[PDB]
RNA sequence: UUUUUGUUACUGCUAAUGUAAAAGAGAAAUUAUAUAUGUACCUGGUACAUAAAUAAUCCUAUCAC
RNA sequence: UUGGAUAAGGUGCCUAAAUAUUCGCUCAUGAGAUCCCAUAAAAGGUGUUGGUUCAUAUGAACUAGCCCUGAAAAUGGAUGGCGCUAAAGCGGAUUACCGAUACCAAGCCAUAAAAAGAAAGAAAAAAUUUUUUUUUAGAAUCUUUUUAUGAGUAGAAAAUCGUGGGGU
RNA sequence: UAAAUAGUACCUGAAAUCGUUAAGAUGGAACGGAUUAAGAGAGAAAACAAGUAAAGAGGGGAAAUUCUCUUCUUUAUUAAAAGAAACAUCAGUGAUUAAUUUAAUUUCAAUAAAGCAAUCCCCUGAAAUUGUUUUCACUUUCUCCCCGCACUAAUGUGGGGAAAACUGGCUUUAUUUCUUCAAUUAUUUUUUUUGCUGAGGAAUUUUAAAAUUAUUUGAAUUUUUCUUCUUAUAAUUUAAGUUGUUUCUAUACAGUACUUUCUUAACCCACUCGUCUUGAAAC
């Protein structure tokens, strides 16, 4: 009926890890159509947004987004490795990102 | 796992299969709400799981018993508790997620008319070779004092009848749209039912 | 210019020098020692009728007629104003999805391209950027809050760069509209924006 | 001296003609040697044949005799080891 | 944490804090090297206080410039401030704490005149 | 470079200062791991701290 | 208990905001697993029909004024 | 510090990564689940799976894999927990993947060593061939540039920070 | 009284400990390290605008009289620089998907025609120190016959006996887009989509050389729109460690934006110091 989408859902799960051990630098997305190494591939240069909502008004607005991008896979399962300009809150690990699509080729 | 709230009829799973399944999907955020709970399937003996339970039952905080391991003997706690051994449930994400979950015994109102889905990779027919030995979760619970198997199956008697005559309306429904929609075909212009024609619609 | 190492043939253009840094231990100097450069050697895809998808700006969705490679990149694009109402307009390649259908397949059109083309040699890369003075006029208007946007919209309309470029709009569309609504299924697909819709999945999709 | 960036000597032209001068000539005779075969196909792979049937008939008789000769002793030893055995 | 904004880089923004200076309040928080056998400090256990090392040090280009790219000069009266007038775009003058209000107004307009900057020209007034 | 490469492949007349010359190589780890260093090559399991005769090129194309 | 506008002199105050998750958050037979379900007849049995990579599907969405 | 790729071990959930593939064995009314390491024997089985001999498609003997009996302790408990039998168990094979402060490439701090220097002159930009900005360096334990390296109790040394008082 | 929060328990008046108001947190300890987020307080010294014209108040230097320099306004004119983000180019270091010249190693497969043998064939097996030489077995068919006459798991079947060369095997052509031309190794040449990084700034080694492009002076050979050999001048970079274009901050003077300090959450982690001791979180 009106504004459409133009983008791939996902959600963001916790940090690159082991067991015991955090390194935030990257964060682990998950897509909703995508569940193969070799589809997931085909992600491996978008631009990933992430928007949330505050209480108050700051730039008289309020929503404010953190941008990223997809550097790589994470094996054998359809998830990727993002990075972001700074790095991702850990209150946020069930919510929702936009994989875009703006950098077409 | 993009969904406000998925529904699953456990009758025919094996109980640590769907337990693992379902934890990671709480862990991820998902609300899921599990039905019919008493139709449970475990792969050994009825006999070699009631002495594990009697196991079960007898250890306890010897100076204070109202403290200690509380022994829950409700088909659909038993799964609670089995998926609560899963989750980090000491930290405060991993509270969160278990309260994300719901259990019911039989299928009481909201949920006897939503649409129920399967987990394959947890189904008996699929994972336990048929000269094996199982049992069934109501059967366990009444022998070790739960006391209300019967009427659950007195109430899905009901349920099944009211769902047979809801499925015979629908069907006398579809067969009617189906014949309007034959009709219709005839009426449209010819490109447009090429167009539908070469697409399978 | 070019020059050709190992059978690649790469092409070479001017560039200017602008900024400066210090020396090491007396007067500065500019930085950069080049003179050519690379050019940017876009997709085999993009043609001069082929209709495409904007993905980002104010008319995001909607569908568009590509144009001309402006030799500087970036091209411009016409979703006819009197058939859509998107105007001559500016976009870079990497915001645009391009499908598979040309305007000139069909014999209805195609007669056409010679004059379509005509038209287009006219329009310039420097007639999209505006002027200092529009900007300082439009920046006066800030020292009610209604008043302000036709003010704004007002001052746009007598740029002269602008009133040319209306013109090029206007011989286009009136050219090539009445062979656009001929086909009626077509203009409707013109007429539409494109929009996700769940069980499509992006990356099965050819378009 | 300042050091600067390290080049990679194997993908720089550049720098690999000028740590091996004698590079552009080979690469150049594999290009051409390389052109004349896919201009050649239909034209080609048909001469491969013609010659094949020239020496590769004389090449069958001799390794067809020394890979039976092989498996004849293999058997000759087994045969004399189970007669053995009795 | 890196810390950047032109060319000037910062390894490290927190202090070192002194061990157990948060549990006791005889211990005050200036940095002490850890001595003394089972210390788990000194030892380098994981999820404790970290020890400062050379290997947290500066540039030399830029180790003693303040955001505004500039050194720091502390002027006493208007006679210390006479050789700034052949560098006066590398440094900038500050007044220092003990000097009157009357002899703040003559610094501060001559500072002025030469064309150099006062970090704290608000001070007194 | 060539005359080393010379030197090399063949023990020329002059390789104890061709080889003497060249500081030792350092490498990466390879692309897909090993199999278990414990253990020897020539032994019935996965395993690796043998002489492999002509097998070493292709591991040293995966560790370059 | 329709709706419009907002939560951008002096005592603690006396106008007042939150979110573990909107972007088509679409989908109600039952039953078996070396087989099932629906219809007619007879007291479960005859007879016929239909499913069987069955969400790898169906349904909904742009035609302004 | 930023990237990359591993070791030892792992890939049902806890917990990052395979409910992966491809062959055999096992049913336990006290199954089993791998260095150190956190106990088990002699002696038996008409449980089931392979194999070796002697006897007109039947008897007998023997052998060794998993399973079972031998197998009893004190607060309630431990393959780490849940649990797991078309294994998530035991013996192999083939691939992918995840994983260090160790390995590789690049920036920066310091330590050690090295190549050199004590006979010095103009560079841009903004302004309509006139002005305006910024710089125009030369301290010897000093100034430029290059490479390798960095664990530490008892103990030893250098450089550096601060306090009362005296001369300049 | 200059001052009484200098009132005689009288200069200044710290910490432990307690009172008042405000703001937060709070399922069987509390505080911490790493990393971010949400609030709150404070801030302009880089975190835009030199200069130009007009008028008003001042302060100096030279030659009570004329020049010339500067600070603060108030108006209205005007550049220029800087920081970020997007896209592109190049270089260094990785991932990812499609190929490729020549050769070696018992390879195969299909289409037209004509033949060879019949328990027979390329093979394989059982017999009478290596190469021959003989003997008998090895093929199944939806064909035929006899017996059981429907006996089967089978839209067929159990036992016995025949026929054929359709099928399978082997020769001679003349063929390879009907179809096949594999796999491993040696030796060579490309290719799709993308992550991270940009040190330095050369008054005479950012030169020389090398590569490229367009005119040339001559010889080869591989015989050619990347064929070789700097055997003559010009330019360029692939040489000689990142450059450009648009937009925003913004026509601002501290605002909810930017910098910074506190407070409080999350995710991962974290036993009480000093000492003697082989060994300390130690009952
Ligand atoms: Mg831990
Ligand atoms: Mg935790
Ligand atoms: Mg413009
Ligand atoms: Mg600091
Ligand atoms: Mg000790
Ligand atoms: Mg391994
Ligand atoms: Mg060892
Ligand atoms: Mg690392
Ligand atoms: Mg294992
Ligand atoms: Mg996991
Ligand atoms: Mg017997
Ligand atoms: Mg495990
Ligand atoms: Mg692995
Ligand atoms: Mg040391
Ligand atoms: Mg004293
Ligand atoms: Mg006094
Ligand atoms: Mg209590
Ligand atoms: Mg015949
Ligand atoms: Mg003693
Ligand atoms: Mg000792
Ligand atoms: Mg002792
Ligand atoms: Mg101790
Ligand atoms: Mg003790």
């Amino acid at each position: 009926l009106q504004a459409v989408r133009l983008y791939e859902k996902g959600v963001i799960l916790g940090y690159k890890r082991s067991q015991r051990n955090q390194d935030p630098n990257f964060t682990l997305i998950s897509i909703k159509n995508v569940n193969t190494k070799k589809h997931a591939q085909f992600y491996v240069g978008k631009r990933v947004a992430y928007v949330y909502r505050t209480t108050k008004h700051h730039d008289g607005v309020k929503i404010k987004c953190i941008w990223g991008k997809v550097c790589r896979t994470h094996g054998n399962s359809g998830v990727i490795r993002a990075k972001f300009k700074t790095h991702i809150p850990p209150k946020a690990f069930g919510d929702r990102v936009r994989i875009l699509m703006y950098p077409s080729n | 796992m993009y969904k406000k709230e998925y529904v699953i009829d456990c009758k025919g799973h094996l109980l640590g299969r769907l337990a693992s399944l379902i934890a990671k999907e709480l862990l991820n955020g998902q609300r899921i709400v599990a039905v019919r709970c008493e139709d449970i399937n475990i792969s050994g003996s009825l006999y070699r799981n009631k002495l594990k339970y009697q196991e079960f039952l007898r250890l306890r905080t010897n100076t204070n018993p109202k403290k200690g391991p509380l022994h829950l003997r409700e088909p659909s706690k038993i799964l609670w508790r089995c998926v609560r051994g899963m989750l980090p449930h000491k930290t405060y994400k991993g509270q969160l997620a278990l309260k994300k979950l719901k259990v019911c015994v039989g299928m009481p109102y909201p949920y006897d008319k939503k649409k129920k889905y399967v987990l394959p990779s947890a189904l008996r027919a699929f994972r336990l070779k048929k000269h094996r030995r199982y049992c069934r979760l109501g059967t366990l619970s009444s022998r070790v004092g739960w006391n209300y198997d019967t009427l659950v199956k007195k109430n899905e008697v009901l349920r099944k009848q009211v769902s047979k005559a809801y499925y015979k309306k629908k069907v006398n429904n579809l067969n009617e749209k189906k014949e309007i929609k034959t009709e219709a075909l005839n009426l449209i212009n010819p490109e447009q039912r090429q167009v539908l024609e070469n697409f399978g619609y | 210019k070019h020059y050709n190492v190992k059978g690649k043939k790469k092409v070479l253009v001017p560039v200017n020098a602008k900024k400066t840094i210090n020396k090491k231990y007396f007067g500065r100097k500019v930085a950069s020692k080049k003179k050519y450069v690379v050019q940017r050697k876009l997709r085999k895809s993009i043609e001069v009728g082929k209709v495409a998808i904007i993905l980002t700006g104010k008319h995001m969705g909607k569908r568009c007629i590509i144009t001309k490679i402006l030799n500087s990149g970036l091209l411009a694009v016409v979703g006819p104003y009197e058939i859509n109402g998107v105007p001559l307009k500016r976009v870079d390649s990497r915001y645009l999805v391009v499908t598979s259908t040309n305007i000139f397949n069909f014999e209805n059109i195609a007669k056409l391209k010679d004059d379509f083309l005509n038209y287009a040699q006219d329009i310039d890369d420097d007639s999209f950027i505006k002027t200092l003075e529009i900007k300082k006029k439009q920046k006066k208007l800030l020292k009610f809050m209604n008043n302000v946007i036709d003010k704004i919209k007002e001052i746009r309309k007598e740029d002269p760069k602008v009133q040319k470029l209306e013109g090029i709009q206007k011989d286009i569309g009136s050219l090539l509209k009445p062979e656009i609504l001929k086909n009626k299924v077509f203009a409707h697909y013109l007429k539409s924006k494109f929009t996700l819709r769940n069980d499509m999945v992006l990356h099965k999709m050819k378009f | 001296k300042k050091r600067l960036q390290n080049k990679n000597s194997l993908t720089n032209f550049a720098v690999r003609c000028r740590l091996n001068p004698a590079y552009k000539l080979l690469r150049s005779l594999a290009v051409l040697r390389m052109r004349k075969s896919i201009l050649e196909k239909s034209k080609n792979k048909k001469e491969k044949r013609v010659q094949k049937q020239i020496q590769k008939k004389e090449l069958q008789k001799i390794n067809h005799d020394y890979y039976k000769g092989v498996a004849k002793a293999v058997k000759k030893k087994k045969k004399r080891e189970e007669k053995k055995a009795k | 944490a890196v810390k950047k904004v032109g060319k000037i880089i910062k390894k490290r923004t927190k202090k070192f804090t002194r061990f157990q200076s948060n549990r006791f309040m005889r211990v005050k928080p200036a940095w002490r090297k850890p001595r003394g056998i089972d210390c788990r400090v000194r030892r380098r256990y994981k999820g404790t206080n970290l020890m400062p090392s050379i290997g947290y040090g500066s540039n030399k280009k830029t180790k003693f410039l303040l955001p505004n790219n500039k050194y720091k000069y502390v002027v006493k009266n208007v006679k210390e401030m006479e050789p700034l007038i052949m560098n006066h775009t590398k440094y900038c003058v500050q007044i220092a704490h003990n000097v009157s209000s009357k002899k703040r107004k003559q610094i501060i307009e001559r500072a002025k005149q030469m064309n150099v900057s006062v970090i704290n020209a608000k001070a007194r007034l | 470079i060539e005359d080393m490469v010379y030197q090399l492949y063949t023990c020329g007349p002059v390789f104890k200062k061709v080889n003497n010359f060249l500081w030792a190589f350092k490498l990466k780890p390879p692309r897909k791991g090993f199999k278990a260093k414990r253990h020897a090559f020539n032994e019935p399991r996965p395993g690796d701290w043998g002489n492999r005769e002509a097998h070493i090129n292709e591991l040293i194309n995966r560790m370059i």
